[PDB]
């Protein structure tokens, strides 16, 4: 076991992401392989756990009355587990909204079902976190494209109601992806592909954007993105681990009390934006957030 | 107006040999906590495990009224720790047990003001 074992999970390589390969099939050496769970622990709690350990290292904005909304957060069960650990990772204080196609009971403040596109907010968001994934996407007749649905709705949200500085966990696989949501990580100061240890059997990842910059910072190509996620999954095989969910001493997320500032366009210097870069900064209203979900009405 | 008692219902359907609610979200903790019943993060000591307070909530599970006044749930966004020993029935833990007011822990299973 090498030392990943010990990590929450791996971060695609810098020297993968400046490759240009072409799109290949998936072909992971231990595909369908499941990992070791502590006694009596859901798949979801120790993914939900790896990632937030994971996004502990990264420096993300965490202000007071932090709004986090989670899309995809429920499941064949009628739980939210991935909301539960959301609840126990993020400060007491922080507003959480999760939202799903079908109902789910949840430890969130408020949940919204119905299909994502459905889901309107006039404040914007420092943290999105989106589980979604369509079932058919497990019916592979054609070859592997961009996908729209859901993804078309997450590039327009991030676009629109993510507050700068902000940050995103959005989950693809090897078919459910999007290539204009991999060029939205170059909004962002750094951005990678994440894999859980206690998942690495699955071509699974979540494309992280840390701190959301709302402009281009470099120039990427969503299908060229994509090959070089295969190719890295493909020849680096990762060997399952859950040595990381054995230790919770440092698992909840520091509140860092980041500034909030409402800005607008034209206050936006070199100056503020490496202030963003770091975590340090959040542009965005304070005002009272309201969502709603759109009724259609049929005779 | 006829009310529907599912609070018995459950103990009802359990002492008839009946499969008790499954799927309440275990939590991943150091299991150095407090050990009080019901918190905002989880608080389970070296006998406990913590759980969701949704997944545990027999009203928020069968999606019926909340008894206490306005449908508040006392669950739902907290923590419910459960003696390792009964962790394999959350759900029919929280309705026959009791929360003490002085010190917040379950009555018979940690409380100790008497
Ligand atoms: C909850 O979280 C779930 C999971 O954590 C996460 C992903 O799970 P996954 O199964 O690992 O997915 P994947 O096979 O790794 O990638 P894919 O895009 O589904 O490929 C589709 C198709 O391509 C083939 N393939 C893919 N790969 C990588 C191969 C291989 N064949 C090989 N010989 N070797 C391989 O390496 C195979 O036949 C597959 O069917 O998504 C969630 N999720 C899954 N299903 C549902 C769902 N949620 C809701 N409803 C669902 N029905
Ligand atoms: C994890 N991370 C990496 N970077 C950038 O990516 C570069 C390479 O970071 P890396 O994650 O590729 O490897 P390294 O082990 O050097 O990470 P380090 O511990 O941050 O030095 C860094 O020098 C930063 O410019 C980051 N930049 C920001 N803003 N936020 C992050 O969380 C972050
Ligand atoms: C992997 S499951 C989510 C699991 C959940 N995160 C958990 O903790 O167990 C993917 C979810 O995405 C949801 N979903 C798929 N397409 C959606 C859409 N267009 N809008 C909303 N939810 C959607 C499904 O209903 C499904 O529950
Ligand atoms: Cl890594
Ligand atoms: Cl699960
Ligand atoms: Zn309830
Ligand atoms: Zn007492």
């Amino acid at each position: 076991a090498s030392s990943q074992a010990w990590q929450p999970g791996v971060a695609m390589p810098n020297l993968y992401k400046m490759q240009r390969m072409l799109l290949e099939k998936c072909d992971l050496q231990n595909y369908g392989d499941s990992a070791t769970l502590p006694k009596g622990i859901m798949m979801n709690v120790a993914k939900y756990t790896q990632l937030c350990q994971y996004l502990n290292t990264l420096t993300l904005a965490v202000p007071y009355n932090m709004r986090v909304i989670h899309f995809g957060a429920g499941s064949d069960k009628g739980v939210a587990p991935g909301t539960a650990v959301l609840r126990q990772w993020l400060p007491t204080g922080t507003l959480l909204v999760d939202s799903d196609l079908n109902d789910f009971v949840s430890d969130a403040d408020s949940t919204l079902i119905g299909d994502c596109a459905t889901v309107h907010t006039a404040n914007k968001w420092d943290l999105i976190i989106s589980d979604m994934y369509d079932p058919k996407t497990k019916n592979v007749t054609k070859e592997n494209d961009s996908k729209e649905g859901f993804f078309t709705y997450i590039c327009g949200f991030i676009q629109q109601k993510l507050a700068l500085g902000g940050s995103v966990a959005i989950k693809i696989t090897e078919h459910s992806w999007n290539a204009d949501l991999y060029k939205l990580m170059g909004h962002f100061a750094w951005w990678t592909a994440f894999v859980t240890n206690v998942n690495a059997s699955s071509s699974e990842a979540f494309l992280i954007g840390c701190n959301y910059l709302g402009k281009p910072r470099e120039q990427i190509d969503g299908y060229v993105m994509h090959a070089n996620y295969i190719f890295w999954r493909n020849t680096n095989p990762i060997q399952l681990s859950s040595y990381s969910l054995f230790d919770m001493s440092k698992f909840p997320l520091k509140l860092r009390g980041t500034a909030v500032m409402s800005l607008k366009e034209g206050q936006i210097n070199d100056m503020i934006l490496s202030l963003l870069s770091k975590g340090r900064l959040i542009i965005r209203e304070n005002n009272r957030v309201v969502i709603s979900s759109d009724v259609l009405v049929n005779n | 107006a006829f009310a529907v008692d599912a609070a018995k219902a459950y103990k009802d359907y359990l002492a008839s040999g009946g499969q008790p609610i499954t799927n309440c979200v275990k939590m991943l903790c150091t299991h150095t906590g407090t050990g009080q019943a019901i918190t905002v993060t989880p608080e389970a000591n070296m006998d406990q495990e913590s759980f969701g307070g949704a997944s545990c909530c027999l009203y928020c599970r069968c999606h019926i009224d909340h008894p206490n006044p306005k449908g508040f749930c006392d669950l739902k966004g907290k923590y419910v720790q459960i003696p390792t020993t009964c962790a394999n029935d959350p759900v029919g833990f929280t309705l026959k047990n009791t929360v003490c007011t002085v010190c917040g822990m379950w009555k018979g299973y940690g409380c100790s003001c008497d």
